[PDB]
């Protein structure tokens, strides 16, 4: 029974929609059963939410749970919303004149028999005081029962997985065009945003960062914001590790055999919403997906076989019920089950059509080896049987490649390749930047110490293959661990870890928020970690946060929680796309 | 924070006292 990120937020999500209730009070449960609910009893209440704060919300809660925690409706505070006089309102709403503004008009207006003001992520005193001003010169300031700064400004895809939702950072941070204020107004969003996950997990962590770029920046604003806040309170423990993007490229392009990953290359997932292809199909992969949960961090071949064992114990189950035995169903139980497994059934089935149409399993072995021609050819000779469902990964690949490399990489390819580009047409404007990021990708590989360790798919149910699911399973290399799993590995076990991991996070900006100034520095001192907090300043990947899980889930001897985030979860698509953006502008 | 958040996420009594002033004033 442990907690996942995403449980906390729902848990402080949900006692708002209770009134903040049990609040200034007794109680350690998670989840209210039933009768408890009706202990209080609780009446229905409109809820109001904005764009960003019901992106907030839909990704970790179903309609099915507003209503059972007796939200009747909810609607936008800029929508033409009727009124209900009678009902009560809680509005979780972005801290914002706009909005303020709508309060004051609603609450005059007189659309609901009760105020809830709930901000998303805190309200300035600026408009506190403008909110106030307005309401005195109303004979309702009575109506306004609570005003509450809840601190839940991010989204939590997975259950360890968060963002700010703050896009394009990369670029943003290292655009020679961006003010010296742009920056840092940025860091100071991206300071409050972790800071906001910080406070919802309700620990004051070490923070350690590495030092030089933004994400010192950001790591040394959350230290005096935490510091401040420990502070005005009077007058083991967990670690926030702040990274730069610049840590790792080669992970922003690879490829991968683990499920998730697929999904989220493959088929643009996001916001528990898989969207398979103008034609486009949707698939909504709602938390606590029975299978997903399961299956997630599980290679391509587990996962398309662990369907077919529960679609198989799945077909035995309704068997046995079928003796005795939004549309009220006769068994919901079972129909949403295997509903679930529909979802996955296809995605996998869609998966291998995506795979052979454009034959992905080449490009995931010419990255596994880095190093001689035996790989070397390999790519040309893949970038021989042309096509077009391969451009984009093509590209991907190569920038690996070169970025990987561990070896100059002859001056042909780079000529040889490049030239396959320029003549199919695809802008190669990134790979002016890319070449750039491989001194760091360099720099730090070197400077860590990687260790280890349809009808067709209802076909499959046999426990070997199907002809395709052979190749991929034999082709199962060393999940080495990653240079992000590296620096996590050394600050969370320092006792059981590399001394070259060891040392180069020995580096980092240590900070706690606890003490005042430190001493002449804040000496770093390592010590072992349950939980940890690690955000990647400028990009974040299913990737990386596989990763990261999987180390974190074998970890016999001491477990560990790693909570993953970065300013917005970007796909080797999208971020191939911010790349070629700073060729194109730091030229001109 | 440690369940010193219970604090700093409450803000109505500081509202409140914000639109008495305010009344005074007015």
């Amino acid at each position: 029974k442990d907690i996942s990120l995403r449980d906390m937020q729902i848990s402080a999500i949900l006692k708002m929609l209770f009134l903040n209730k049990d609040l200034n009070n007794n109680d350690n449960i998670t989840t209210i059963t039933d009768d408890i609910f009706n202990q209080q009893e609780i009446i229905w209440k409109v809820l109001i939410l904005d764009i960003k704060s019901t992106a907030t919300i839909s990704s970790v809660l179903r309609v099915n749970d507003l209503l059972k925690a007796g939200i009747t409706v909810h609607s936008l505070i800029k929508q033409d919303r009727s009124p209900l006089p009678d009902v009560p309102a809680i509005y979780f709403v972005s801290p914002t004149k706009e909005n303020i503004d709508i309060i004051v008009n609603d609450l005059k207006s007189d659309k609901y028999s009760e105020f809830y003001i709930n901000f998303t992520s805190s309200l300035p005193r600026n408009l506190l005081e403008d909110l106030a001003q307005q309401v005195s010169i109303t004979g309702k300031s009575d109506k306004i029962k609570q005003v509450y700064d809840q601190y839940l400004d991010f989204i939590v895809t997975e259950p360890e997985l968060f963002s700010l939702e703050i896009s394009n950072a990369y670029l943003t941070l290292n655009d020679p065009k961006t003010t010296e204020e742009e920056i840092t107004g940025l860091c100071a969003n991206i300071a409050d945003g972790l800071f906001n996950t910080v406070l919802t997990i309700n620990s004051i962590p070490i923070i350690r960062a590495a030092k030089g770029g933004p994400a010192e920046i950001i790591a040394e604003k959350l230290g005096t914001k935490l510091r401040d806040f420990v502070i005005n309170t009077n007058s083991e423990r967990g670690v926030l590790i702040i990274l730069d993007r610049n840590i790792d490229f080669a992970s922003m392009f690879s490829h991968s055999w683990i499920y998730q990953c697929m999904v989220f290359d493959i088929f643009k997932l996001s916001r528990n919403t898989v969207t398979i292809p103008l034609a486009t199909k949707k698939y909504d992969i709602e938390p606590n997906d029975f299978f997903w949960m399961e299956n997630s961090h599980l290679p391509f071949p587990e996962a398309a076989e662990n369907v077919e064992a529960a679609l198989n114990t799945y077909k035995e189950e309704a068997a046995e019920i079928t003796r005795k035995t939004e549309v009220v169903k006769k068994l919901p139980e079972l129909t949403a089950k295997k509903n679930t497994i529909d979802t996955h059934m296809n995605i996998f089935a869609a998966l291998l059509s995506q795979l052979e149409s454009k034959s992905l399993d080449t490009f995931f072995e010419v990255e596994q080896d880095p190093g001689s021609t035996k790989t070397r050819s390999r790519f040309l000779d893949i970038l021989k049987d042309g096509k077009t469902n391969n451009l984009e990964d093509k590209l991907r690949s190569f920038i690996v490649l070169y970025l990987t490399s561990t070896t100059g990489l002859p001056k042909d390819f780079v000529q040889n390749v490049e030239n396959y580009f320029k003549e199919n047409d695809y802008d190669i404007n990134a790979l002016k930047y890319v070449y750039k990021l491989r001194e760091f990708m360099q720099l730090s590989n070197m400077s860590l110490q990687n260790k280890s360790l349809y009808g067709l798919t209802e076909g499959k149910l046999q426990g070997g293959v199907g002809s395709l699911i052979s190749g991929i399973k034999k082709l199962l290399p060393e999940k080495k661990t990653i240079p992000i799993t590296n620096v996590v590995d050394a600050i969370m076990d320092p006792l059981n870890s590399s001394q070259k991991n060891l040392e180069t996070t020995d580096s980092y900006l240590y900070i706690d928020p606890k003490i005042t100034r430190g001493s002449h520095t804040r000496k770093p001192k390592r010590q072992s970690y349950n939980k940890s907090l690690v955000f990647v300043v400028g990009g974040g990947n299913y990737l990386e946060y596989q990763n990261l899980q999987e180390w974190a889930h074998s970890q016999l001897h001491n477990p560990k929680k790693v909570m993953y985030g970065s300013t917005a979860i970007t796909t080797p698509a999208e971020f191939l796309n911010e790349i070629s953006r700073l060729g194109a502008s730091n030229s001109s | 924070g440690a369940m010193a958040g219970m604090n700093i996420k409450d803000r109505t009594s500081e509202f409140q006292q914000s639109v008495l002033s305010y009344k005074k004033r007015n």
